[PDB]
Order: structure tokens, then C-alpha cells, then sequence
């Protein structure tokens, strides 16, 4: 919400451009270290030109401290539900003989059902022997076979990609404003590098960051939700286990394609002669899914999802203090046009000093177009970063102060024309 | 394991009204002929379940033992404008028919046989749908399905087609469906009983048992080889017969052996018998069970 | 055959609407499909463990057995299960595709 | 699939001024004839992504259509006298054009048509930037270019080559630069818009946005076997029309079907309709895209 | 290496391509109602102009 | 673990050695030269799927975690302390040079 805090200036060993046709154009290519804000603190870089009105920000606005997990190994899976297809026959009938179902692969395809067609699903073949003779319907007293053909197929609409995590990276989400106006949502964490068009950003300095999770799986529901499970990551799926049926894709489990992976012996048969029960003991992940979901408090710590974006955050009391990076890889700035000008006044002055909150200031910007307002005091300390719109708007932001007693004479402008603008008010002590 | 492919029992009929110029090596269907109403149910690729059930009997040779009725008209013309009754539900089956051919018979939603005819001189096309212009052509018909019958009376009116899950398949109305409609050809069972419409399947569960009708058994004679020789001149048990003819166990014990007396080896046929299917988990006598390619619309939203 | 889980196993018979009873068990987060649907075990309360040296033995028609040692997985002489198959038919055959022990025959 | 390469929507004629010889085996383009400027277009491992997007039109076939215009003079002359205009876009530009050509045409900087032609008795050499004397040779040119356009009449007057970390590609002067410059021959994506220059690019976005257009769906007809028909004469929903054509939905959507009485069955062709790239955050329709292996200057310090 | 992207041809860089299915019908740009595919051609490039060896 | 730069300097990094290369690591793209990291050449043995992807119908998006090893250079750097040892780099040729205590007791 606050506007800038923490505001620098750009050497000119990273910056060369010209004037062509009376357009003043800049190129920014180097790295300049800047400071992170706080809590919802924004930090701004200001980029001069050959005059005093040609200047634009590059502002980066931090969220909030979140404490991400760092993914490794994951698997989708879900809900399957078999489908057994029977067929009895007789003894010395094709190839229905005790010399086929005793070394009959799962594999092969059985001829009686050579009829059904290729399919890229997972399917079994069986060879179930049943009694013979003219009791049941068979010529011969030799044992007959029973083919059944079982194939899996999904009844959901929906999957869940389970994972898990073994350490927490401390994770900023920031929304950088560049230069025009183009705005963008990225976060960053340890030393990690987003790359934006208008170059990169990396988080130079963090002072947060635990670990504990290596007994803990998570399980991923886009659409609806996490969920948290006190179980290690299954490495290898067995029956009876969350997780005997894994994949690679959505569309692979909704579709339960041969490509995944599954456990032998999965599928429980139950002949009757001519009757076929066979069912499976699949664990419907669903369950545990309404059972266990986040936001949940494990320890000390609190467990939860992310706001708008998909991924696990933990929440809980870091610290502040952390230094970032700006990387240019030569970018081309242009300003064709001109601010105008605009009226600066004094709301109100609601904060701290000597903290790292800072103070939270509201002034009040009326002009008539869209510029940069800008302040400075007399000796070169501190700075006002806020931008003017068309009308009467309000604009605050977080300074920082050092004495209790705030009274000091500003100098605003938006256009090249500089007013004094005297500030006061009385913060209070926090540390 | 038998080579008795071409063996067709009872009448072994295979010609229609309209498309009777096959009738010279068509009625019967010995095992001499080129018939080509029944080279590509034999062709390695195209219906291996008419190859793994040969021992049983067609939709013409249903028809032929009035098992199954006739469609009205027998033979829907291709060429009238305005559309005829056989387009609604050839237009959502999706079938393959090779070149040179001209009639196409299939299954109906009323159980009767339904069949496709182009005027001479025109072919199909390379799915049988529409008709074209083009050598001679194949004075028959093409099997647009999967499916296969016998001789039974089971009754089977009540049941009608379930398929949980399933908009509208085929030509039949289900349900009144309105959210995303999942639209795809794909291939779909059904088992036709008597005086029913085309009842759908979902699970196959097929049983065969051993059958003691003189249409499940063969006997062929030893010339100077084998013979094809008619099984009705035997004897019975405690009757009387013309001719002989010897078995093993499942000759023996439905007829009468004569050990050396006979001049004819007679065997059970490799793949009969009755052949029932499990419905609502009751076990009926089925009368047309298949596949065929149509359209399947499954609730998506 | 051998255990090592035990779920809190709860058998539940089914009345349907028109009057089909069946016979079916829950556990954990199992779930078995019916032809009303499917079934499943929301919430449980049970969960015990302990069995990873225990071998069980399974008789149709007849019974089980206990036995106190762990699941033989190295076919073996001198050792329960020297000699393993597959299904009822190769071991009241003697199939060939059965596990056996390397040299188990005593020749004199 | 839908193999439908050499049959190109429109007029489709592949000819440039200088070497008109071909008019009878290149206007039209049809499954006949020799064609020097288009059977290398069909060769595979030269030019694959007009293989891929074969159901378009090219860059001569953009010129005939009144989309594309021809610079001043459109045919370098290669035997003139201390340089030519299209020198140092020849120069920059790596090919190898096949042996017993003449003329090579591409694209300019202003975005015009761009050709050079050699008079008899010459030819063109290994890499088509001199000429010899010389069997036969061939009657046509050689596309240097890997590009494709197709009908539109959208503005992109305001957009402008942006590469990152390029001082100069091809010919153009993007950025001023003194120090160290990579010299290489690499690869080059180019998408020429309407009433602009010659806009570089480094990566390709292209999506295809299937509609309803006479010139997305191919209509054949059956005689005495495929045959190519006129689209020109399907009926229109409540219009005018001669003959009947049939198809699928997309076909029958804008037209009129008539089940088994029309005479010609079309479909959809294979990657057609309004392929839309994305360049500079937004979504636009150009005029053409390809690829061209000319000098990146990058700088390296 | 699909045929979409035949145009890259050979190289030697760490590439990959990948198949993400998106929703069809007429308000994407097809003709038939099943979901259409998405061809992904990613590849790395180094922005940088030095190596470090650890 | 230390990383070697040529022409500005070495670093330090409280890490054991990584053999496997694990995404979201430092080091999760190797390769055997200089030439082989600034072209990027297929030779070079990196993390399974550690692209992230973000379709949407008509736009793609790809955000990659990717650590980059000019932040931790930046952040520790010869020389150090650690323990009891002066961690210095070289003074004219290259190597990692470890300062401590003693005299000189050595026969040539």
C-alpha cells in the first residue's frame, strides 16, 4: 500500500544513451545493490537523463516474509476402478489347455479376446482353471480355463500431484513496477534469479531460514486445494500404501494410461466358476485429502498455500533485514514527452523511528496529469517517491526518522519547478 | 486348432433381396466359391471374433433361419434425394469398407437387418457412407459390425440399455443431457436378445458350454483324405439310421458308435456350443453380441 | 503370505434401494465401488503395528497358521518355503516356473 | 496428414518478373508439371517449415495476391557496373542454391519483393552470389528464405526490430556500438507486417485460429478416384450455389449438405486459417514469418 | 524432436520439448471438440560472460 | 565447497561436496569447460524437469529456480576465517592458500 522507502541513485558507469530528433534515450547495463524494504515497504530506483524532469522509478514492492518449500520428488495420482471381463471354456479348445494357463503372462494377449483391440491402457490377461466334465460344461475331465481380461479405468474428473520438500527456502514475493508502468508479480528465495525483460533480480542477503520436513508429504489439489500427510515420500508403490498408483501427468490418470507405474498383484480375483468378483483395495486419496488440509499448525510452525499463486508458504516470526540485487543487461529507456506540474499538502504523519516500520506519512498530490512527484530536504538525506495522477489523490508511504520530534522544510516538484513543503508531526519509540 | 473355417452348419445362406447375383456360390456356402460376403470375415486382421467363434451363425444366416427379421426397406437406396430411413445411424458409425463394393449390411436400432445399395454402375467410398464412381465390383455386401447369433427363443424385451455415465449413444436417447458432452467414436458391445431393440453393453461376461445339437457336431469320410458328409444320416440311441458314422466321447454319447461298422469320423466342433452371456446378473441366452464403432458421448461437465 | 500394516477393518453389509443386500468391509481410506457408487471410510480411530517378523500361512477350506519368524524371501532349503510356485495348479503339478532351492536333492 | 502440399489455395502462382518462362508449368500450381520454384520448396532437409505450413501462401503467391510490393528494380542485375542494388543483403545472406539456376529472390529491408536475375547464357554458383557459363538449365528462381505469408489487412506500422544483445542483424543498424563484435552466420526469425520494414525477432509464437473461410477447406469429387474440385461453386447458407458438396461440421457450418446427394466431398486443410504471432505483449496477424541465416554482430565486450 | 519445430534442425543445447493439452472446440481455434495439444520447444542459453569452476 | 573464478576471485561455501545434481541446489547444471557454460552445449549433465511451465490456451510462461552463483560469490569470498585457519586465495599463481602457525622444519 506505503509508496517507496528506500530510494538510491544510479551511477553513470552504468548508464549511456543520446538524443535523437530531441528524444532523450538511456541504457542501463550493470548491477546496483539497493536495500529491501519492510512489510509491505517499497524500494524505487530513480533514473535521471540530461535535464530534471526526465527521470523515471523502477519500484519493487515486497509482501510479505514467507517461508516456501523447496520440491524434489513428486507423482500424480488418484481414483481407479477396475474393469474384469470373464470367459470360461472348455478343455482341448483353442488354446484353453493346462499347457497355457499355468505359464500364462500378463502381457500376452489372449486370443479369445483378440477381438477387444490394442490399447495403450493398463491391462491383464489371467487364466483361472475351473472344474471340467459334464457337471459344468466341458466334453473332457481336464480342468477347463477361465481368460479374464481386466482393465483399469478412472472415474474422477481430477487428479492430485503429491510431493514433498526436505528444506525451507525463505521466499519474498515481490511486485516490481518498471519504468512505464508495466507491472509484474515474482518472488524470489535464498539466492534465486527472476529474469524480467528488463533485465534480472536475485536476493542478494536473507537472514531467515529452517529445516524439518524430510517426514512430511504433501499432496497438491489445483483447483481446491493442499493437504499435509505425517507420512515419509513413497519412493517405491506397494499395495495398501498411499501411492501404489503414480503417473506423470493429469491427463495420464484421468485417462490411466500403461506409461505409469503400479505394484503387482494389485487387482484381487474372486472366480466362481462361472461368477468373476474381482476388486481392489486401492485408498482413495480424497479422503485424506478432507481428513488433512491446510492450513495446518505442525510443532511451532504454521502450514498453509499461497495466495493466488500455487505453492506451499509457512508462515511464522523471521526477521526483516535482507539486501537485494539489480541486474541490467542494457536496456533502452525513452521519454518523449514532458511532466507537468502539480500542488503537494500535508495530511497526516502516523508512525515510528529508530525501527524498522518506519513512519507512515499521507500527503496530498493535486495536478492535472500523470508525473512523478518527488521531494528532497536541504542537506541530501532522505527522499519522497509518490506519483501524481489527474485531480486530487492521496499518496503516503514510509519514511524513516531518527528523532521524535519530526519537523522538517521539503522541496517538491514534478516538472523541473521546486516548493518548499515544512512536515511535522511526533512518532513514537519502536525499536 | 481345426481347420473348419468355411464349415457353416444348418443352411449357410449368405444373399440378400437386391443383391442376389451371388446366389450361384452363394446358396450353399460350401467350401468352394468366392463369396464375397464371407472372404473378409475369414481375412487375418479384420474380425478375429468371427475367426475364434467360426462354429456358429452369422446375421444373414440368422436371417435365413428366421431368427432375424428384415428391415423395411430391405435394400436403402443410396441415390433417392431427401434422405431414407438408414442415414441417421450410418452417419455416426464410423466403418471402413475396402474398394469394389456396393451393398452394406448392418445392425438397426430395432433389431432387424438394415443394409446400404448403390444403382450400377457406382462403389462406395472409402468408409461406405456416401456412394462414388470408379475394374468389376463385388456383386455382395460388406459386415459393417462385430456381432454373431444362433438359434434360440430366449426372451429378452424387458432390458433395455444401461451404460452409466453415457449421454446418447448410437441413435438411442438416454437421458437429456445439457452440460459438456464428450464426443468420440469409439467401439461399443451389444447383445441383441429377441423381439428387442439394440440393447448396449458396458462388461463382457461370456460363458460357452458343450452343446448336443446335430448343427455343433462334423463328420467327414476317408476317400481314396476327408469328405464332407451329412451328420442327419445317423443313427440314434435305440432308433434306427441309413448310413454310419463314428466319435469319441462326445459323439458317443448323444448318437450311437458302431466301432468299425462306421465310414465316417465325426467330431465335436471347435468353438460352439451354447454360448451365454451374464445381463443384470442373470444368465441369458444371447442372440447378437458384437462391437461396433459408433459415437460415444460420455458427461464430461 | 505376510503382514506389515494393520487397518482398523470395518464390515459393512449393504441395503440398497430395491432390496439388493451385499456383503462388503471398509478401512482407513479404502473404498469399494458398488453399484449405487462407491463407499469409503471418512474417518477412523485405529492403527496399531508390529508384525514384520510374523509369517502367516493360508489353508481354503481348512484354516490359517502363525508362524514367529519373518517372510521368507530367499527360496532355501532347511527353511519354510525351499520350494514356491505361483497359483494351486503349479504346486499340485509341479510346474517348472515355480522358485525352487539350488541343490536340495541329497544324492547317494 | 490431409496431403495436400502441392495444392495451394488461391490462384497460386509462383513466378517472378525475369525469368516469366515458366508460365505454363507454374500458373497455375497444380499436381502437374516441373516447377524449379516450387519442387524445392517440397524437398526434405532444405526448407521443412513450409513443409510443416504447407496450406498457406508464399511470398510470390503474397506478391500476385496484391499484399506484398516489389522494390525498385525488382530484378538485380548481377552483370552491372561498380555494385547493384541487393548487394549487401546478398552478401550478409549464407545459402547455397543449387547448381543450373538464375535468378534468387528474398526479402529486403524496406519489406518489398527482392530478386536478382542472370541473362543467358549465365547461371548462378554454389552460394548464388556470382555467375558462370554453362545442360539445360532450370526456368524459374530459388527461394534464399525460409518464410511464409497469407491474407491480411491488420496495421503494424509501430513496431520496430527489439532484439536483445544484437548491435546489428542482417542489415540493419539497430544500436551504435565501437568495441568488440561477434561476427557469425547464425539463424534469424523475420516477420514483415503491412506498411513496414523488415522486423527481426528472436523467438516464435505462432498459434493457429481455425474459422470459417472459403480458402481453409479443400473440396474433392469423384470420376471415372480423387479429383480435384472448384470450392467457388458450394452453395452458401441461403445464397446461391450450382453444384452440391458435402463434408463435417466445419465444412457443413457455412455451406450447405445434402447427406448422399451431393456430388463432392471436402474437409478442413491441415494448419489453415489465422495464424496469430506474439510480439511485443500483444497478439497480431503478419504478413511474413520465417527464418534466414545471415551475420549476428553481438557484443562480445 | 517433433516435427513442428523441424526447422531447428540439429544443435548442440541443452533443449527439450513438451506437449501441454489445452481446451478445444471454436473458443480456442478447432474444429472438433477434443482437446487440442500445445508443442513447447525450451531451450538455455547463457546471458552471462564468465564461468565459475566450483 | 569452493568455486574457482578466474580473473576476479575464489569463494567459500559451508556446503559438502554435491555429486548428484539436484534442482534447487547450487550446482544443478554442470558441465567440463568455460565453453561448455557460456554456449550452453548439450554435453553438460543437469536436473530433471527443473523448467516450470504455465500455460494458458494461447500465452506460455517458464520460470526457472535456478540458484545463481554470483549471489553466494558476492556473499562469501576469500579470505575468511573459519575455526582457527586464515582461508586466503593465491598471491601470483591460483589455488586456495590456507594460512595458520609453525616454523619451517623441511629437507630438499
Amino acid at each position: 500500500d506505503p509508496g517507496c522507502s528506500e530510494l538510491i541513485q544510479a551511477s553513470s558507469r552504468i548508464t549511456t544513451c543520446s538524443t535523437e530528433g530531441v528524444n532523450t534515450k538511456c541504457r542501463l547495463s550493470g548491477t546496483a545493490l539497493i536495500r529491501a524494504g519492510s512489510v509491505g515497504a517499497e524500494a524505487c530506483l530513480m533514473l535521471k537523463g540530461v535535464k530534471e524532469d526526465q527521470t523515471k522509478f523502477l519500484k519493487i514492492k515486497t509482501v510479505s516474509s514467507e517461508l516456501s518449500c523447496r520440491e524434489g520428488q513428486s507423482y500424480w495420482t488418484g481414483s481407479f476402478s477396475p474393469k474384469c471381463l470373464s470367459s470360461r471354456r472348455c478343455h482341448l479348445v483353442g488354446e484353453c489347455h493346462v499347457n497355457r494357463c499355468l505359464s500364462w503372462r500378463d502381457n500376452e494377449t489372449s486370443a479369445e479376446f483378440s477381438f477387444v483391440g490394442e490399447s495403450t491402457t493398463m491391462r491383464e490377461n489371467k487364466c483361472f482353471e475351473q472344474c471340467g466334465g459334464w457337471g459344468c460344461g466341458c466334453f473332457n475331465v481336464n480342468p477347463s480355463c477361465l481368460f479374464v481380461h481386466t482393465y483399469l479405468q478412472s472415474v474422477r474428473k481430477e487428479a492430485l500431484r503429491v510431493f514433498n520438500c526436505i528444506d525451507w527456502v525463505h521466499k519474498l514475493t515481490l511486485e516490481i513496477t518498471d519504468f512505464d508502468g508495466s507491472v509484474s508479480t515474482i518472488d524470489l528465495g535464498a539466492s534465486s534469479s527472476r529474469f524480467t525483460n528488463w533485465g534480472s533480480v536475485s536476493l542478494s542477503l536473507d537472514a531467515e531460514g529452517i529445516s524439518g520436513s524430510n517426514s512430511f508429504s504433501f499432496i497438491e489439489s489445483p483447483g481446491k486445494g493442499y493437504a499435509i500427510v505425517d507420512e515419509p515420500f513413497s519412493e517405491i508403490p506397494r499395495q495398501g500404501f498411499l501411492g501404489e498408483i503414480r503417473c506423470n501427468s493429469e491427463s495420464s490418470v484421468l485417462s490411466a494410461h500403461e506409461s505409469c507405474l503400479r505394484a503387482p498383484n494389485l487387482i484381487s480375483y474372486k472366480p466362481m466358476i462361472d461368477q468373476l468378483e474381482c476388486t481392489t483395495n486401492l485408498i482413495d486419496p480424497f479422503v485424506v485429502f478432507e481428513r488433512g488440509s491446510l492450513p495446518q499448525t505442525r510443532n511451532d510452525k504454521t502450514f498453509a498455500a499461497s495466495k493466488g499463486n500455487r505453492g506451499v508458504q509457512a508462515f511464522s516470526k523471521g526477521s526483516v533485514q535482507a539486501d537485494l540485487t539489480l541486474m541490467f543487461d542494457n536496456f533502452e529507456v525513452d521519454f518523449v514527452g514532458a511532466a507537468v506540474s502539480c500542488d503537494a499538502a500535508f495530511l497526516n504523519l502516523t508512525g515510528c523511528y529508530s525501527c524498522n516500520a518506519g513512519a507512515r506519512v499521507c500527503l496530498s498530490i493535486t495536478s492535472t496529469g500523470t508525473g512523478s512527484l518527488s521531494a528532497h530536504n536541504k542537506d541530501g538525506s532522505l527522499h519522497i517517491v509518490l506519483p501524481s495522477e489527474n485531480g486530487t489523490k492521496d499518496q503516503c508511504q514510509i519514511l524513516h526518522f531518527t528523532v521524535p520530534e519530526v519537523e522538517e522544510e521539503f522541496m517538491y516538484s514534478c516538472d523541473g519547478d521546486e516548493r518548499p513543503l515544512l512536515v511535522k508531526g511526533t512518532l513514537i519509540a519502536i525499536d | 486348432e481345426d481347420p473348419h473355417l468355411r464349415n457353416r452348419p444348418g443352411k449357410g445362406h449368405n444373399y440378400i433381396d437386391g443383391m442376389t447375383q451371388e446366389d450361384a456360390t452363394c446358396k450353399p456356402v460350401t467350401y468352394a466359391g468366392a463369396c464375397s460376403s464371407f472372404d473378409v470375415l475369414l481375412e487375418k486382421g479384420k474380425f478375429p471374433l468371427f475367426q475364434s467363434y467360426a462354429h456358429h451363425r452369422t446375421l444373414l444366416e440368422a436371417v435365413h433361419d428366421t431368427i432375424i427379421a428384415k428391415a423395411d426397406p430391405p435394400s436403402c437406396d443410396l441415390q433417392s434425394a431427401h434422405g431414407n430411413p438408414c442415414m441417421k445411424e450410418k452417419l455416426v458409425m464410423k466403418t471402413h469398407c475396402p474398394n469394389d463394393y456396393q451393398s452394406a449390411h448392418y445392425l438397426n436400432n430395432d433389431g432387424k437387418m438394415a443394409s446400404v445399395k448403390c444403382p450400377p454402375k457406382y462403389e462406395l467410398t472409402e468408409d461406405c457412407n456416401f456412394c462414388r464412381q470408379m475394374a468389376s465390383l463385388k456383386k455382395g455386401s460388406y459386415p459393417l459390425q462385430d456381432l454373431f447369433c444362433q438359434s434360440s427363443e430366449d426372451d429378452g424385451s424387458k432390458l433395455k440399455t444401461k451404460m452409466k455415465g453415457v449421454c446418447e449413444v448410437g441413435v438411442q436417447a438416454l437421458k437429456k443431457c445439457d452440460g459438456q458432452l464428450s464426443t468420440a467414436h469409439e467401439v461399443v458391445p451389444f447383445a441383441v436378445f429377441k423381439n428387442s431393440k439394440k440393447v448396449y453393453l458396458d462388461k463382457l461376461d461370456l460363458k460357452t458350454e458343450e452343446n448336443l445339437l446335430p448343427d455343433s457336431f462334423v463328420c467327414f469320410e476317408h476317400k481314396g483324405e476327408l469328405k464332407s458328409f451329412d451328420i442327419s444320416q445317423c443313427p440314434k440311441i435305440g432308433g434306427h439310421g441309413s448310413k454310419k458314422c463314428t466319435g469319441d466321447a462326445a459323439f458317443c454319447s448323444a448318437y450311437e458308435c458302431t466301432a468299425q461298422y462306421a465310414n465316417a469320423y465325426c467330431s465335436h466342433a471347435n468353438g460352439s456350443g451354447i454360448v451365454q452371456i451374464q445381463v443384470s446378473g442373470v444368465w441369458k441366452k444371447p442372440l447378437c453380441v458384437g462391437y461396433e464403432r459408433v459415437v460415444v458421448k460420455r458427461e464430461l461437465s
